[PDB]
Formats: C-alpha cells, structure tokens, sequence
C-alpha cells in the first residue's frame, strides 16, 4: 500500500487567510493520480482537484493544487467561513487507491454567548410514561460549553445526555441540545427544573428555569 | 441533469449481506468506471474498490477481497456493491463514484458522487421513532421537535416541507442506553409569528417506513 | 476465369477469425459456382445487398473477396450497410454501397467449449469508428482520459480486446456464429470471376 | 455519425406553400431511400412519402398526391419536401426518416426494411395569417433552495428555446409549454431552482433564441434590491 | 390503407411492473409491425423491428411478439426513464401507416409542489402589463387546483397554466401559472396571492406579496 500523512490534523484560521494543507505518500505517485476532495458535515465528498493541479468543473480559484513525487499541497487562499470541511488527498494511480486521514479546517470567531431556552416534555410523551427536558444552547463559539441539570436545587448526574451541531457555515458557530429523562413518578415528585449553562462569554452562569404545571 | 444515485439506508443482521445499488444518468456508462468507498461515524474515507463497466473488470483492497462483489447492470446503466460476512464494523455510509465520459473521453477524476447509503449491522430490531413537540413558551422565540426511540440511523427532518430553513439547527443523535437512538431539531422563529404563521416538523424513517407530519403549537 | 474458386476453403475452414481479426481472402482468375451456396439450407443469415443470389452464376466481377469470422448470434445483424454497434463500430464494418451477400450459421457445435471458447475476441474500447472493411489489430492500452497510459492498465487505462469466452448456452442469440462476407467488385477492368454460365 | 439537419420552424400564410429541407452527412448519401412523416400538434403520425436518393424516383401516399412533391440534390446531400396549398391541418412537425437499405434473400426475393432507424430533429410549420412577432424578456427575480427564471412573452410562432448560462446549467431547469393568450401570441416561461447560497456568488443568464424571427436575447436575472 | 388500432390509449403502471401494449391491423400484415417510443418533444426512436427485433442498442427489458393481425409489446422492468408516448408502424402495403399511440405514465409517491411566486418586473410595468407568475415544483400526482386571490378578491378569467411532462429521472411534474393584469389594474390592488391544493398538502399552500 501507498501510505497517505495529511498536515496538520486540524486547522484553525480566521476568515480572509490562506490554509496550507500537505498530503505525503510514502513513495512516488503519479501527478495526473492525485486528487483533493472537500466533505462538509452531512455531505459526500465533492471532487475540489484532480491530477494534483487541475480544477474540477465549477470550483473556485481560490482552491488551488500543487506538488510531486512524494509531496503535495491544497492551498486554500482568500478562507471563507463555508470552507469549514474536512479535506482529503487520494492517490488512484496504484492499487489500492489511499485516502489520506483528513484535515480539518475550521473557522475563527469572535467569541459569542449561547442563547439558552428551556422545553418541559409535553403532554403527550406525559402520557406514555417516560418525561424528556431539553436545554438548547444557540449560536455560541468557542465549542467548550457547560451544562448542569438542577432538578429541585441537586445537582444531576448520569441522566442527562448532550449533543453539539457542527460549525455553522454562516457564522461558524456551534450549538448544544442537552436532554433530561426522568420517569413519570420521577418527573412528577418533583417541582422546578433548570439548566445551568457556563461558557467563556457568559460573566456568570446563566440559568434558566421552569415550574412543572405552571 | 448528470448524477449518481444510491440505494436507501439497510439494516442487516451480522453475518448476512447487503446490496447497494448505484444508478447512473447523464454520462455514458460503458466507458465509465464506478469506485466504491466507504466512511465510518466521525472517520476517514476507507477505499473498497474500483469496476471498469466496459469489461467487468474488477479491482478490490486487500481488506474487502474476499467479502466484497462489484457489478454492473448495463441494460439498467446501474453499478452494484454487495458487503458479505456483516460485522458491527461495517456499520458506515457507502458512496460510489465515477467520471463523467462523452462517449469516448472520460474525465480524469472521479468527479460524480453518490449522496451515500447508510448501512446498520447489528442484533437489535427496526423500531419506528415517536415524535414529540418541544414547544414555545409563552424579541425571538425557539421551537422543535424530539425524535425519540428509534433505531436505526438516520432520520431525517425538515420544517413546513423545506419551506423554513433559517435558523434551524438538527442535531446529530445520541444513542440512549437502551440502545434506540434520539434526537432533536430546532429552528428559532421572530416573537411576532407564534400566535400567527404555523411550524410542523416532518421526519422520516426509511428503515421503519414512518412519516409523521407534528404541527408545534405554543401552550 | 480458369480453374474454380475455392468457396469450400473459406466455408468449411476448421478455424475462424476473431472479428477483430476477420480474414479475408482474394478471389481472382476463376469460375465461381454459388450455387453450392444459395441450394444450401444450413443458413441462418442469407442477405444480399445489389444483388440477388440466385442471379451470381450468371455474373461476372473484377474480384471477389471473402471476409470470414465469428461473432455473437445477436450481433450479426450488424453485418448490414449503416448499421451501429460494437461490432460494426470497433471490429467489422460494411460501407453503405456495399454490394455482396452476408451468409451466417450456428457455430455452437464448433465454437463453444463449456469451459468457454476463450480464443474467440472482439474489440471493445476505440477512439472511432472503423472506416469500411477496415482491419486493427493493435492491442495498445485504450485512454479513456487526457493523461497518456503509457503502455500500462489502471485508471482510465483498459485494454481494449475482450474475449466472447462461447459457452453452449440456452439462447442462441449467445451463441458463436461463423458468417462469410462476399464482396463483388466491379472496376474499369477485365472480369477475372465469373459465373459459370459467362 | 449518421446526420439529417433539418430547416428552422417557419411561418407560412394559408394557401401558401412551403419547401423543408433536410441535409444529410456521415454516410453515403444515394445509398438510401429517404422518408418524409409529420405530427400534428398533439396528434399521431402520417406518412406522406419516399424518394430514392439516387435517382430521385418518388412515391406518395394518395391524400398528399398533386400537393408535396419531394426532391432531392446529391450535390448537398439535401432531400427536400415542398407541400403547396397549405391549410390549417398542414400546421405539423416534418420529419426526413431514414431505413436501412433493402436486400434479397436466399431465394432472390426483394426484401424491403421499412424501419425508421434515423431522424432529423423535425421542422414545426405554422400555418397562420399572423404575422412573425420577437418575443421579450423580462425577469423572474428570486426570493435552502430559490428559483429564478426568465419570462418569454409575446411572440409569434412557436417555437423559442431557452437555455442558462449558455448551457452550463441544466439541473432543476422547467422549461414550461408555451401557452397561446388571448391576443394570439404565445408565452412561456423557464425557470430553475438554485442554492440559495449561490445567489450572491454566481451570475445567472438565461439565453432566449427565437429562430423565426432571428431574436437572440441574453437577460441577466438577479435578486431584487 | 391498412388501420393499426393501438391499446390502450393510455396507462400508468409503477416502477418495476410488467407493461403489455397492443397493436391490431385491419388486414394482413405478416410480421413487418414496428414499434417506435417518442420522448417529449423528440423524435420518435426505434425499439422493436419486424414486430420481434431489439434494435441495437435498446436494452433487453423491450420485446415484441406478433404476426398476421395482432401485436405486443413489452417492458419487463419498468425504468422512470421509459416514460414515452409509443407508436406502432407498418410497411407490409403502402401507404405506410401508424397507430394511434400510446401514452405510457409512471406512478410514484405523493411529493408535495414547492411553491414560489414571482411580482412582475419593472421592465415589463415600463410596457404597460403585469404578468404574476406562480410556479409549482417537482409534485406527484399531475391534478393540482391553482387559484389566484388579489387583496383576496377570487380571479377566474385572467390567469393561464402550462404543465411539463412526467420528468424522466424522479417522475414528478411541474406547473406554471400566469395571472396578466393591466398596470392600471396592478396598481390599484395590494395582495397578490396563489392558493396551491394538492395532494401532497393536508391544507393549500399560500404564497403571495404586496405590491409595496
Ligand atoms: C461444406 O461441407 C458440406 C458437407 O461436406 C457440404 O455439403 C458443403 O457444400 C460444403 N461447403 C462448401 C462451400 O462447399
């Protein structure tokens, strides 16, 4: 096999500046072999390069190839925050046809506090038995968010389970949804439920809070 | 129009075989060659192997060699790729990929790309998702809906039929314990359009043929 | 026009040409007796173009030339002026004034093999279309791209011959068939064939 | 590579007379008999007859005889139909249709293989006293996905075609069947879906060819602001 | 001349489904029947020849069977792209003569219409006419009831529809409506509305714009 080092393993730059991404094989590989393909979350992989210096139909001049032999390199020039993806390197001139391991390339920002709503289950999950409570955290960055579930003023712990979106291709930012189950009896003992949320651009944790019936 | 289409997402039980089809249109397919890749949850793109559709000629990884078969159906201009001997690592999203050919000359990349099949190899059973409104309380607003006990990936969901898409933010599942999987997606809305403009949020479940349309309402 | 002109050689030869290969022979200085041809009931494919059969022994041409192959049973209706296909297209062409009689016969008894006739071949990648009663034999690798193959397989880089591998099958229309094209010449020329009642 | 290039639509007045042409390349042109069929607007096909390329013999069906008469020019390649005293059931795609040569059997019995292997692409007549009008182009500006498009109003006769980017773009294009308004002219429109995304990024031109009238219009679409 | 009646006029069957059309002739006509499939707009192209032939290049799924007065033909597995109107044709007598076709449709699932509407331009004000157009996309089934309400006045009599044929790949259609009003009478009202009912909808769908 023809081993594929992609650099760096992740990428961090503000919009407006150029990313250098470096894709190494472990012996020769034909120029007119090599290819650069760009995967966005939930997406297949889109032809950005082939040949190690052509331009697939339709991709943008500031995507550009280069290199040989055992060397080559995806500029990303002029980054806008849509080009938040993985990138991967892919030989295809000698079997098998290697991937490299990927680069991420995401985006910088200014820092922004979560939005933070509350969701008591409804009365028709009520009525199968089983209660969900749902935090969501809104267009915040950097990722590294806290939440805590108080569930008449003690502090939660192995119930509770988080989930966070991928970085916006807008405004780069990120997104958490923290759910809360409880059993009906469990649910129903029990009076008023907050979710605690500390981020850096918060100046203290904010909590927010609903009265079960009310 | 030129594009590749795949088959829809297949649970299989271990040790059986899954089939993904892969339709072509807009190229000619006798000069073309169709790869076959596959990516894991959160992981790096894993080739398979490669069929040229003019012979038949096939090339495979050393890994899928002897599990893997590639096909084509030419009276159809539709590549297949059947997985034998399923094990819970095979649980991935399968993509074919081919040049565009007029003719005789063949693009030089695999620039065409199938949107992907998921495939779910495990024990468990196919269960259909309940569907719950998180709704508004009572100057901007958020609403959703929770897609709960499922199994297995994925969902989809959309909002007034694809018409409302600012805003809206699907978050990728957590399997919870008991093994179904949930989910939950949201789109905030101006505190004006509660009491006056409709959400209903639609999912669907292709492995339990479920569609469920929630109107979302606020209390 | 002297001694008879040896048909039974190209008919009942023990061995075909691969299409992509087709032989022909050049028939020249002879008697022509088509007769042991039209009276046959053996045929399976018997169509003339410009001439009528039944008419060749009483006819006289420059030359005559007798291309003979096999190929699939449901390809030989490609052996037809303005026809398409990978056989007409790649292997054997006809021109549209084509002036002569296609003869085609089940092969299966001859040809097949079960474990398949792999000697049999036709050609399936091409830059262009074959001009009439063109040859290529050529076994260099096809390029599918822009980027030279350089004499080697991969990516957009196949060989371009591919072999029928004749089973018996249930079909016939899979089948290997033997078929002989006659082509009737005429030039500004003395007629060296004719039949034998000129 | 077998080619019939036919002539443009064209308009013509009743009573009138019209002479369609079809050029033929990639083959041996006397070596093959050429039909002539035309449809009527929503209706089935008519045969109305054959010429031999070589000789320029012809046969037509008994409702066309003393009307059409077919010609043909080996000089050009070129088969021509010309139908006189044109009336409104004349109003149809003409097509030149190709069969593959005829041959003689074993038995030296005459073969004929009347199967229409090859086209042209078809030649709409009109037979109208309205007289040929250029269409205009206005806009259909845009707003996940937004449409645009381009409106083709007003003209006369059918038909115009309509492409995006000058062909670069064909996905999720709808161009509709024009439609014949109240003041006799006809109008259609073509639109396509988009990204929304590309709105700011990409130009959209929609090219609008009206042959009869030898109109070439090019209109840039854009969101309004 | 020799009459082919073809049946049926027209059908719709799923994707994957066995069709079986007919085509009968007033007399003899012995094998020489042909059969022809017409995309949209296109030139009819041949699939069957002598009533039994696959022409080269057509892909397996066709055949045909027949001989004397009576005729078939057959699709195996239905594909979305064999959506054509198909003739049959014969050559045993001149004149030639054709069916009357046959009209072949794909069923599929209910897909709900996108709707959108567009104001008129500013270019076309300039002449003296407002043209509001109202497009529906990518909808199964074809029937759908489009309805224009302005300042949520009722419109019948000033609006006309274009619909396109099935689409080959996904089998839904799409439909444009055009409401033309003087600019006189553009200017003189606010809301200009489109009603879309369809199957695919629980409830119409309304879009629509005020002329501010
Ligand atoms: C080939 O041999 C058979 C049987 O010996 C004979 O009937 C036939 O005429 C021969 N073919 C020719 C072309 O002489």
């Amino acid at each position: 096999e023809i081993v594929l080092t992609q650099s760096p393993g992740t990428l961090s730059l503000s919009p407006g500046e150029r990313a250098t991404l470096s894709c190494r094989a472990s012996q020769s590989v034909s120029s007119s072999y090599l290819a650069w393909y760009q995967q966005k979350p939930g997406q297949a992989p889109r032809l950005l390069i082939y040949g190690a210096s052509s331009r697939a139909t339709g991709i943008p001049d500031r995507f550009s190839g280069s290199g040989s032999g055992t060397d080559f390199t995806l500029t990303i020039s002029r980054l806008e925050p849509e080009d938040f993806a993985v990138y991967y390197c892919q030989q295809y001139g000698s079997s098998p046809w290697t991937f490299g391991q990927g680069t991420k390339v995401e985006i910088k920002r200014t820092v922004a506090a979560p939005s933070v709503f509350i969701f008591p289950p409804s009365d028709e999950q009520l009525k199968s038995g089983t209660a969900s409570v749902v935090c969501l955290l809104n267009n915040f960055y950097p990722r590294e968010a806290k939440v805590q579930w108080k569930v008449d003023n003690a502090l939660q712990s192995g119930n509770s389970q988080e989930s966070v979106t991928e970085q916006d291709s807008k405004d780069s930012t990120y997104s958490l949804s923290s759910t809360l189950t409880l059993s009906k009896a469990d649910y129903e003992k029990h009076k008023v439920y907050a979710c605690e949320v500390t981020h850096q651009g918060l100046s203290s944790p904010v909590t927010k809070s609903f009265n079960r019936g009310e | 129009q030129v594009q590749l289409v795949q088959s829809g997402p297949e649970v299989k039980k271990p040790g059986t075989s899954v089939k993904v089809s892969c339709k072509a249109s807009g190229i000619t397919f006798t000069s073309s060659a169709v790869q076959w890749v596959r990516q894991a949850r959160g992981q790096r793109l894993e080739w398979i192997g490669w069929i040229v559709v003019g012979s038949g000629n096939t090339n495979y990884a050393q890994k899928f060699q002897e599990r893997v078969t590639i096909t084509r159906d030419m009276s159809t201009s539709t590549a297949y790729m059947e997985l034998s001997s399923l094990r819970s690592e095979d649980t991935a999203v399968y993509y074919c990929a081919a040049p565009y050919c007029s003719g005789g000359t063949c693009h030089d990349g695999f620039d065409i790309w199938g949107q992907g099949t998921m495939v779910t190899v495990s024990s468990a059973s196919t269960k259909g998702p309940s569907v719950f409104p998180l709704a508004p309380s009572s100057g901007t607003a958020a609403l959703g809906c929770l897609v709960k006990d499922y199994f297995p990936e994925p969902v989809t969901v959309s909002w007034n039929s694809g018409a409302l898409t600012s805003g809206v933010h699907t978050f990728p599942a957590v399997l919870q314990s008991s093994g179904l999987y949930s989910l939950s997606s949201v789109v905030t809305v101006p505190s004006s359009s509660l009491g006056t403009q409709t959400y209903i949020c639609n999912v669907n479940h292709k492995p339990s043929n479920t569609k469920v349309d929630k109107r979302v309402e606020p209390k | 026009i002297t001694n008879l002109c040896p048909f039974g050689e190209v008919f009942n030869a023990t061995r075909f040409a691969s299409v992509y290969a087709w032989n022909r022979k050049r028939i020249s200085n002879c008697v022509a007796d088509y007769s042991v041809l039209y009276n046959s009931a053996s045929f399976s494919t018997f169509k003339c173009y410009g001439v009528s059969p039944t008419k060749l022994n009483d006819l006289c041409f420059t030359n005559v030339y007798a291309d003979s192959f096999v190929i699939r049973g449901d390809e030989v209706r490609q052996i037809a002026p303005g026809q398409t296909g990978n056989i007409a297209d790649y292997n054997y062409k006809l021109p549209d004034d084509f002036t002569g009689c296609v003869i085609a016969w089940n092969s299966n008894n001859l040809d097949s093999k079960v474990g398949g006739n792999y000697n049999y071949l036709y050609r399936l990648f091409r830059k262009s279309n074959l001009k009439p009663f063109e040859r290529d034999i050529s076994t260099e690798i096809y390029q599918a791209g822009s980027t030279p193959c350089n004499g080697v397989k991969g990516f957009n880089c196949y060989f371009p011959l591919q072999s029928y591998g004749f089973q018996p099958t249930y079909g016939v229309g899979y089948q290997p068939y033997r078929v002989v094209v006659l082509s009737f010449e005429l030039l500004h020329a003395p007629a060296t064939v004719c039949g034998p009642k000129k």
